[PDB]
Formats: structure tokens, sequence, C-alpha cells
């Protein structure tokens, strides 16, 4: 059928093929291990007689040439009766790991066709025959790790980029790297020099600090302002740089999780939450920091006052540090829900909510928050909506939710 | 030459001269966000003598415009950085560094 | 009990309680005392011979030949040979060249067994032992450090026997085209005159 | 939970809060849950916000094809087919373009990898540029998810910034902004119909992986068809803070810091706890396997990759790694194998290829031996080798320093392993079904294996090592009930104290010769 068109040849059986490789692959089967150890010994020599008396004959050769002839397609011929051709070609491949497991002898002389199974590493339809292959040779013969040149590897490697999160590869390269006993220093380098740097086929792995934010209970649907005071500041205590971020935020979306969700958690990170407030104090939103300045580039310092603004009927949020204007820029964004305060931190810091009990501020604009608590809601505060409440014996669970200044009047 | 971004105001005036052992904490990532060196992991504060040419040339440039307190926000452009080659292993080849340096004491 | 790593390790363990003196045996031909003077450089040495050992497990020759460089160059190398006649380090560098020989490396392997054999008389007789195999090896050196295993005692002289002798000549049948001659039979003058005197066995 | 409920769970050790244990229970033969455990037991509520998923076949009728342009079919004829957002698997940062193909109102764009918020409709950065005088005000910002609306052959080109096209027209809304973003190419939709959508100037698939000429464009097994699913459970996030807050002028206030472990995936970016993968099979085991890997490549003595994996791990990671109690079985290996084979296996095989040697000089400090004062051993001035330790630093002197070894600090740690031991068998010989790898084997066996190898490396000293024999002899973990590889590993640590012995006796053989 490699003609143009025979299209009659009836010299094809595959019914009488397909069955006889399970008789070979049980026939090289290696023996379990709920056996004594009397008879293990005796299928284990069975095993590797049978093995060799296969390699002398070259038996080897003789399906790596229908390796070499089946891998023409990808689904052929008349396609009913090669429907199993997969199965078949699957099934081929674990023949040819039975019969290179245990003997060195047989891995010495699959030692020079090591090149042709990784040009075949890219078919991507069998690599797991061609994967298991090559680790059932790797481990077994010291001879066959000197062919292989880097060129090899980084076909290795591009698999494990096409290919996802497969373990058989790190189970090929643990033992690329470390022979029997040796260890093959030129292979060494070569890993750390591809698959190291790129952080991207490997799980990166960090430690950052608890994120924890506050709300004072208040809820907001003129010019809202608010106050901070910042006392007490500790730039590194962990071996890393603490954070401290003062905003807002609004209630329909994004329950806050800490760390768990989106990246290292915090204020600022989603685009419901509007924050502001570093050493050089540039904005967050959205977990991406801009670049906004200030004519002192300061710390929320153990001697600062933040404004904090917002504005009801003007999509218009500005801050400010001391009354010095910053800049702000968060303009036109949605409004659904309500909004409320949210400051963020994770250090040793203390710090002053100022609003009644004010401490210093103009008003400029027109609303301070001492007014929104009006009718009968009081100052008290909370760890933003808080699915948990740290304590001894149980943490009381809850359910979800259940969700002004101008309602309707009743027509009639 | 290289990008100085001030983040503590430190006190201006003594920015340090060669021939002085300078004494820095220093924490480096790259331009991705993900964090490759650290100083403060180990708990032992850098030494390095400018001009002897050990450190890469951005980080000494870098060093010489700051002061006694002051902590710099340093971006280095990849050519002052590992360059066309990178480091092998832990620097891809031509990525921009962003280190936050922090000056400590002097000689 | 199964993992019979487990069974060996407590019996290995079980059987040195009850033989100290066993213990105490297979530990003293190895010790050495050396006075304050010579501790310094010793360390220098010691600390140049691991960079050997760690090295028996791998272009990757350069390190090897500077470390026998700085072994062979040292001041208590002559001095004791007892010491690095029971630190095995004969053994070691005749390992590292039998894992070569499965081109520069052998050669300046060779040199050091050769400076080996030249400093004592019991340590050419430690050395000795390894010539039925070491014969070989003819690459061309490798052929010299069965020379001067042989070169100046009569005891060894007298001791080593004709299977040795006829591999010798088997290789000088083999030069039936030469030039490998002039080594093959600079074997052989050291094998039966060896001081003056043709010993007529 | 329903709604406004509070509910009160206890998993024991709340005997005295149990109240009705007596009356019924303890007679009654049962238990609680406090029979062994001396941890919290961790708790996994369901989440609220939803994340994107991959696609097995748990739905009525839900079948994404891998076909050979190079297309990804569908099929929805079900009783429900409310909403189905969709979204390819890799994003893209910052030329080349994306096909779709729908037969029936329903959106094509670009989803930013911060997006949970399911909604039946449309809505949700935008920023005006700050130059310190005001007097700017315009943008720098538009994007958060994108719209569009036979055969509808959108297409969304992008970069540079981004465009669209609809079946040759461009339409408007070109959002030319995002700085260094990355954009998942994404598609919200209802089914009316099957067989909806199909996916895929140069083409398309260079511009996302690593080879990047690669101009004919073809599908990779890497690629899937995520689907925005709305709950999986978390982790309770077991110690959370000790704030502290109060009322005239309110000083919130914290001050005992605490540390996650997290780790983020790069090609479907988010970062998890790394807790959460106690029950997640297959980024538990490829870590697992990654760290087995960072161990043997930096095996026998690489005192260059060492400095390259120093940069990697990062040691205060691992004096985490080694104290967390609450790690997985495998990881808990992973990591104490890791500190070993980076810091600690150069070193130790330089000593135990010096452990039959015994020489030793004959000076007077020497002769001083009392010899048998009537293993913690008192003087030993024998002449075992030399350890020298280099900073991992990241300067141009690297040719000397990538010599020996990184160096992370042994006097913090060897007191750490003692509170460990000390907290280990004193807790665990009362038989709790709890410990820490979940089986007694990675309880002890990684923390007998630090013990060992810092037990040879010439520190626990005689005023330590007379705590340490505390633990075994007491004269107890040689005397407790334990399986076979933590045996295995104490009888390497018997013979190491039976070897000291021989030492010693030979040393005090040359100071009476």
């Amino acid at each position: 059928l490699s003609k143009k068109a025979k299209a009659s040849t009836v010299d094809l059986p595959i019914e009488s093929v397909s069955l006889s490789l399970q008789d070979l692959i049980g026939y090289f089967h290696p023996p379990d291990e709920h056996l004594e150890h009397e008879d293990k010994q005796n299928r284990l020599r069975a095993l590797k007689n049978r093995q060799n008396l296969f390699q002398e004959e070259g038996m080897i050769n003789l399906v790596l040439e229908c390796i070499d002839r089946l891998h023409v397609y990808s689904s052929v011929a008349g396609r009913e009766a090669g429907e199993s051709w997969k199965s078949i070609l699957n099934s081929l491949y674990e023949l040819l790991a039975a019969l290179i497991r245990g003997n060195r002898k047989n891995c010495a002389q699959f030692s020079g066709s090591l090149d042709w199974l990784i040009s075949r590493l890219e078919r991507l339809e069998a690599s797991s025959g061609i994967l298991e292959v090559l680790h059932c040779v790797l481990v077994e013969s010291p001879e066959a790790l000197n062919i292989i040149k880097e060129g090899h590897i980084k076909s290795i490697i591009s698999l494990l980029d096409k290919h996802g999160r497969n373990h058989k590869v790190l189970d090929v390269l643990c033992s690329l790297c470390v022979c029997h006993g040796v260890a093959v220093r030129s292979n060494q380098h070569l890993i750390c020099d591809n698959l190291l740097p790129g952080r991207d086929l490997l799980l990166q792995t960090r430690l950052v600090n608890h994120v924890s934010s506050m709300r004072p209970n208040i809820f907001l649907g003129k010019k809202w302002y608010y106050e901070l005071m910042v006392d007490h500041t500790e730039p590194f205590v962990t071996a890393e740089a603490t954070h401290l971020r003062v905003g807002w935020a609004s209630t329909e979306g994004y329950s806050p999780y800490p760390g768990g969700g989106e990246e290292w958690g915090g204020n600022g990170v989603g685009d419901d939450l509007f924050s502001y407030g570093f050493d050089g104090l540039h904005l967050w939103s959205g977990c991406i920091a801009r670049t906004v300045s200030s004519p002192n580039q300061h710390l929320l310092r153990t001697d600062d006052v933040i404004s904090c603004c917002l504005d009801l009927s003007a999509p218009s949020i500005s801050f400010r540090i001391n009354g010095q204007p910053v800049q702000g820029m968060f303009e036109n964004f949605n409004i659904d829900g309500l909004f409320f305060p949210v400051v963020s931190f994770s250090a040793g810091i203390k710090v002053r909510f100022l609003l009644g009990e004010f401490k210093f501020l103009p008003p400029p604009g027109y609303a301070p928050c001492y007014e929104a608590v009006l009718p009968k809601e009081k100052l008290k505060v909370e760890h933003s909506r808080e699915y948990k409440q740290e304590r001894t014996y149980t943490r009381d669970l809850l359910g979800p939710t259940v969700s002004a200044f101008t309602p309707i009047p009743v027509d009639t | 030459g290289v990008e100085i971004e001030t983040i503590s105001p430190g006190d201006g005036r003594t920015f340090p001269k060669k021939g002085q052992t300078c004494v820095v904490h220093y924490t480096g990532m790259l331009q991705n966000g993900k964090k490759f060196d650290s100083s403060r992991d180990r708990n032992k504060p850098f030494k390095f003598r400018i001009g002897k040419q050990e450190v890469i040339k951005g980080f000494e440039e870098g060093a010489a415009q700051m002061s006694l307190g002051q902590r710099a926000k340093l971006t280095c452009t990849p050519d002052v950085a590992y360059g066309a080659t990178g480091h092998p292993g832990v620097i891809p080849p031509n990525a921009t560094l962003i280190f936050d340096v922090e000056l400590l004491n002097l000689e | 009990i199964e993992d019979p790593e487990l069974v060996r390790a407590m019996f290995v363990l079980l059987h040195r309680q009850y033989d100290g003196i066993g213990g105490l045996v297979r530990a003293l031909p190895k010790t050495y005392t050396i006075n304050g003077v010579s501790v310094e450089d010793t360390i220098n040495l010691l600390a140049s011979l691991g960079q050997i050992r760690s090295l028996l497990s791998v272009e990757e020759e350069k390190l090897m030949i500077r470390g026998l460089g700085d072994i062979m160059n040292n001041k208590v190398f002559y001095q004791h040979p007892n010491l690095m006649r029971a630190l095995g380090m004969h053994e070691t560098v005749m390992e590292v060249m039998v894992n070569v020989l499965g081109p520069k490396m052998v050669a300046n392997c060779c040199r050091f067994l050769c400076y080996f054999c030249r400093i004592s008389r019991q340590n050419q007789k430690a050395m000795f032992d390894h010539l039925s195999y070491l014969l070989e090896n003819s690459s061309v050196t490798p052929l010299d450090v069965a020379a001067a295993s042989v070169m100046d005692n009569n005891e060894l002289a007298l001791a080593l026997r004709e299977p040795d002798l006829e591999k010798v000549v088997r290789y000088l049948a083999g030069c039936g085209l030469p030039v490998e001659g002039e080594r093959y039979l600079d074997f052989l003058r050291f094998a039966v005159f060896c001081n003056g005197e043709s010993v007529e066995e | 939970l329903g709604v406004a409920q509070v509910g009160r769970m206890n998993f024991g050790k709340d005997v005295s809060t149990l109240k009705y244990f007596t009356i019924c229970g303890l007679q009654e033969g049962y238990e609680p849950f406090a029979v062994n455990t001396n941890r919290d037991i961790t708790m996994w509520l369901s989440k609220r916000l939803p994340q994107f998923l991959q696609v097995p076949s748990s739905h009525e009728h839900i079948e994404v094809t891998r076909i050979d342009v190079t297309q990804k079919s569908f099929g929805s004829q079900n009783s429900s087919t409310d909403i189905m957002f969709y979204r390819l698997s890799m994003p893209i940062e910052c030329t080349y373009y994306y096909s779709v193909r729908i037969f029936p109102n329903v959106w094509v764009g670009w989803i930013t990898s911060d997006f949970h918020q399911y909604d039946t409709a449309f809505d949700l950065v935008t920023v005006t540029l700050g130059d310190e005088k005001g007097k700017v005000h315009e943008s720098i910002k538009r994007s958060n998810y994108m719209v569009c609306a036979n055969n509808g052959l959108e297409i969304g080109c992008v970069v540079g910034l981004l465009t669209f096209t609809a079946n040759g027209k461009d339409l408007s809304t070109y959002y030319q902004v995002e700085p260094s973003t990355k954009l998942f190419p994404a598609v919200f939709a209802q089914a009316t119909s099957p067989n909806v959508f199909q996916f895929e100037a140069g083409l398309f698939k260079s511009e996302h992986k690593n080879p990047v000429p690669q101009c004919p464009p073809r599908l990779h097994v890497q690629f899937l068809s995520h689907v925005l699913w709305s709950r999986m459970p978390n982790q309770f996030l077991k110690v959370d803070v000790s704030r502290i807050s109060e009322r005239q002028g309110w000083l919130v206030q914290c001050l005992e810091p605490l540390q996650f472990m997290s780790l983020h995936i790069p090609e479907e970016n988010r970062s998890v706890d790394i807790l959460e993968l106690t029950e997640q099979e297959e980024l538990l085991k490829f870590h697992y396997h990654t760290l087995r890997l960072y161990s043997a490549v930096c095996a026998l003595g690489n005192h260059r990759v060492a400095h390259a994996l120093c940069s990697h791990v990062d040691e205060p990671q691992l004096l985490y790694a080694i104290e967390n109690k609450y790690m997985p079985g495998l990881l808990r290996a992973g990591y104490y194998d890791l500190l070993i084979d980076i810091h600690l296996s150069s070193y130790a095989t330089a000593r135990l290829m010096m452990n039959n040697e015994f020489i030793v000089p004959m000076t007077e400090e020497t002769k001083s031996i009392t010899l048998f004062p009537d293993p913690g051993i008192g003087l030993s001035t024998s002449l075992r080798p030399r350890m020298q330790f280099s900073s991992p630093s990241f300067v141009s002197i690297n040719n000397e320093c990538y010599q020996y070894s990184p160096e992370f600090p042994l006097d913090i740690l060897k007191a750490k392993t003692i509170q460990m031991l000390t907290e280990a068998v004193q807790e665990g010989s009362l038989h709790a079904r709890d410990p820490v790898g979940g089986t007694t084997e990675f309880l002890f066996v990684p923390l007998i294996k630090l013990f060992y190898t810092l037990l040879i490396m010439g520190i626990f000293h005689n005023e330590d090592l007379k705590h340490i024999l505390q633990l075994i002899e007491p004269s107890g973990l040689l005397q407790m009930k334990l399986p076979e590889p933590v045996k295995l590993q104490m009888c390497l640590l018997l013979q190491y104290l039976c070897d000291c012995q021989v030492r010693h006796r030979i040393e005090a053989i040359v100071a009476f010769s």
C-alpha cells in the first residue's frame, strides 16, 4: 500500500497481528512483587533468557522497521479495517519497552538509534511509548548516556512546554543527570541553563505576608472625606518589605479572600477597589501599580496624615498627604452598590482612624464622614466581611449576604 | 544613566566617595516582579567597594548617587546588566533588573 | 523483618558490639602520628587529596591534573611514604586510570605512579601487585609503571613469574610488521638484570 | 448553611464544651475527634468567587474537539443553556490574530486574569494621566473584557495594541491601552443551536509559545478550552492574625507577623497557597517531582548549580518548610532532601571519606587526654577535613565564588532541629493518628535524616549532645514502636555513636604512647 493504489491486496493481517502483540507483551511480562523468593529468581532468570534470545536474532530491529513504516499518517489505507492503527502503534512501542527493560546487554545494542527516537518524539500521537522507551533505556546502560547531546535535551525540554505537566519528563531528566552511580556534569550545566531561568515550565514559589483589611461598618452609595494617622511603621520585619494601603471599595462583587485567589491579596487589587499609599505613595488599581508622584516622595511614616477623598454624584477620587495634592486620578469607574473605607496592612503597624474626635483636617469640598453615620448607626470596626473570626473553639460560620438617601414616593 | 527612584529620603547631602566600602541591604527582582535575589533572606548586609570592579556597573552607579538612609528602586537597563549572555541559570537573556537597595553604613 | 538492608544494618551493628578488639584491629593499620611543625601542610595535602577522591565519579580531567600536581610537589610526600601507602592513594589513581581506559590524562597519571615507586622499597612492593592487569594496556606512559615497579629490588625481580613475561613476548610477536619494540624490550631488560648481575632463572 | 444563618461546629478537643457527650456518646460506644489530634483539622468551605477550569465530561452535553483552520467545535443541546463563559488556556503578554465562526448576541474578547464577575449582561481600568501639575487628565487605560457581536468571522487582531475586525469590516472600540499586561483570548456566550464555535499576514501560535518563527499554526495538548465555573473549596488559613483595636482615636494595631508559602502557576496566572495541594493531586505530584530534580541536578558537588538554586528556592523559605506542621507528606521530604542536597551534602561526603584514616598530631594537647574519665566526646584532636562556605550574592567575582557551597546559618538550624525532635518524640509517643505527613514515615524519616547529617558535620558539641542523648537513651525514641524505614535510619544514627568511641580510643592510645 506504499504504492499509488493497490486497493485490493489481501495480504494484510490485522486481527492476527493485534492479537499477537498482546501475547508477546504477556510473554515478556516482568514478575510481580507478591511472590516467593525461590521462584521470583526463576521467573526473573527466565525473563532475561527470553530477552537475550530475542536480542540475538534482531527482533528489536524487526519491530523498529514496523515503527519506521507505520509513522506515515495521522488519520492511511482502506480506513475501516485499519481503524485500530493507533491502538496497534501504542501497543507496538510497549513491546519495545519490554525487550530492553532488564538487559544492559540489550541496552548497549540500542545505543545508536536513540537519535531517531527523539526525532520521532515530536510526533505527539505515540509520545507515551517513546518517553517510556527512552526512560527505560537511560537507567540501564551508562554507554547510552554518552550519545545524547544538547539538541536532544532541548527537544525533551520543548516537549515539556508543548505538553503541560508530564511528570515522566521529569523522571527522565532526573535520570539524565545522574547515572547508576556517577554524575554526568555536562548534562547538569545544560539542564540548569535551559529549564531554570525562564520561570515558565515550572511552578515558581515564594512566601508573602498575610494580608488583612478593616471596615468601620459604614455604607455609602457630598464630597466624602476621611483621614488617617500612621504612627508606627516597621519597614522590614520579615525578610521582605511590609505593606500599608488606604482607599475605598465597593460591596457588590469580590469577596475579599486572603491570598488564595488573586495575587497576594491586600487592597487596590481588584477593579472594585481603589487604593493608594506607599513609601513614595504611588497608587494601586487592579493589582498593577502606576507611578503617581508628590513633592516629598515620603513614607506612610510615623508623623503623617492622609486625606482621602470621594465624590457624591461625581466619579472623582483624589488623595492628599498633609494637605498637599498628589494628583489623584481615579476617574469614571463603575457606580454599582456602595463604597466604604478599607485600609489594609501587614506588619507591626498601628494606625488611627480620624472620624470622631478629629485631630487635623480641612473639610475641603464638602462632606465629612461623621455625618454619614447620622441616623442610627455607630462607629464600630470589622475585618472586611469576615469569613473568619480568630478564636479558640469555633470561628462561627456564616451565610453570604442580603442586599442611600434616594427612595421613591408612592403614587396613586 | 540609570533609573534612580527615591523611595525613602535619607539625608541627601552625604553621597559616598570612592575608596569607601559600602554596606547595603538589597532585594532584587526581575521585570516581571519575580524575586530572584535578596539580602534580607539570609540576614546578612552586603558589602562592596566602589570602583574595584566586582559588582555590575548599574548597581555601583546607582549606589554612587545615593546617601545615608536613602533607599532606591534602581532599574538597570540590560546593556548595563548581564547583557546578551545573561547569567547561566538565574537571569534569562536580555532582561531589566529591578533592585530595591537601601544603604546603611560607609567607610 | 523485610527490607533486607535493615537486617544487614542490624547484624553488622550487633557484631560490632561483641567484637570490639576486631574493630580496633581493623583501625590500627590506618593511624599515624605527625609532629606539630607539619600540621599545617598535611591538611593542605588532605584537602587536596579529597578533591582527587571526590573526582572519582564523573574535559573533566583538568581538575585531576592540577590536583596531582599539587600532591606531587608537596613537602610531606617524600617525607612519610607509609602515610601515602596507607591512605590507599596508589589505588585511587589506579582506579581513575582504569576508569579512563575503557589521552593526556593517562600520561600525567602514570608519571605520578612512576614517582610513587622510586621513593621507598616497601612502597614499590605495594605498587607491584597490579602488574598482571597492568601489562595489558600498551598504548604507545602506562608501561613505565610496569618497569619501575621491578626496577631495582632483587626480591621483586625474583618474585614475578613466567606468564607475566609470556604476554610481553606475545606483544613482541605482535610486532611482526616496527617501532613498538624499542619500549617492550625496555621492559625486559629490567626483568633479567636489576642490579649488575643477571638473574639465572 | 443558608442565607443569614450562623453555624458552630466542634471537631472534638472540646470535651468540656461537649455538652451532651456524657448522656449519649461515651458509654454508648462512640468517640469524638479528640482521640488523637494535636493539630486543628482544617476546614474547607466553598468559594464565593468563581474561577475558570478545564472541561471534563461533566455536563449533560458539552464537547470540545481538537480538530485540524485547526478548530475547536462544541455542542449544547440540553435542558440548561444559560451562560457559558469560555477562554483559552494560556494568555499573551506585552502581531497575529484569532478566528471564531458562530452560526446564531454572542460575544468575543480578551479577559485580563482578574475577572470573576459572573454576570448576564455587559459591564466592566480607567485612570487619567498625572503630570504633577494637573493639566493633562486625559487617559492611561481602558481595559479590564471586550465586547463584539451563517458565518460570523469575528477576529481579534492584537499588537503593540488592540484592534478588531468583523468579516473584513473593522468595527469601533479599539482599546489601544495595555502597558505590559497579560491577555487571555476569551468568549462570553449563550448557546442556542449546537456547533457554536471554532477557533484557529502570518498566523497565530508563534506569538504564544517559546519557538517563535512557527508561521504554520499548530495545536498542542497544552491548549485547553477553560470555562468559568463556580465553586471549588478553599483552605481555612488556620492561624490568621492577632489584630487589636481601640475607640478614642481608633488605634487598630498588629505586631505579630505571619507569612504565607505560595506558588503561582505561570501559564494560568494565579497564586495558590501551597497547603491546598493536599487534595489536588496532579499539581502535587508534578511539584514533588520538580523538587526531586532540583536535588538531582545539584548532586555530588556542583558548586555553581548550588549557587544558582540558592537564588531560586531562597533559604528563609526552607526554614518555613521545615517548621510548618501542616505541609503534605511528599512535599515535606522533598524540602528536607533539597536542604541537605544544597547546603549539607557537599561537606558530609567529604567527611565520610575521611572517617577511617585516624591520623593525629602528637603535640601537647593531644597527649592531654585523660583517656577514661572515672560519646559526647571531650577533646578529640584528630585531623578531620575543613569546611568553607561561600555567600551566594550576585556580583561579577563569581569565578572565585562558585567553588565551595552556599551558606545558610547553622546556629539557628541546630537549635531548630532539637526543638523539632523534642516536640516530635514527646507528642507522637502517645499514638496519635495525626502525624504531620499523614503517616509516621514522613514524620520521622526526613527529620532523623537531617539530624543524622547534622550530627556528622561536626556540630552538636558537648553542651548540646548532653541534651541530645536524652531523646534516645534515657539512662525514649529507641524504645518506642517504629516502622521499618525509620529504624533503618536509626541504625545509621547508632553506628556513628559507636564509631565515635573508636576515634576516641585511637587518640587515647596515642596520648598514652
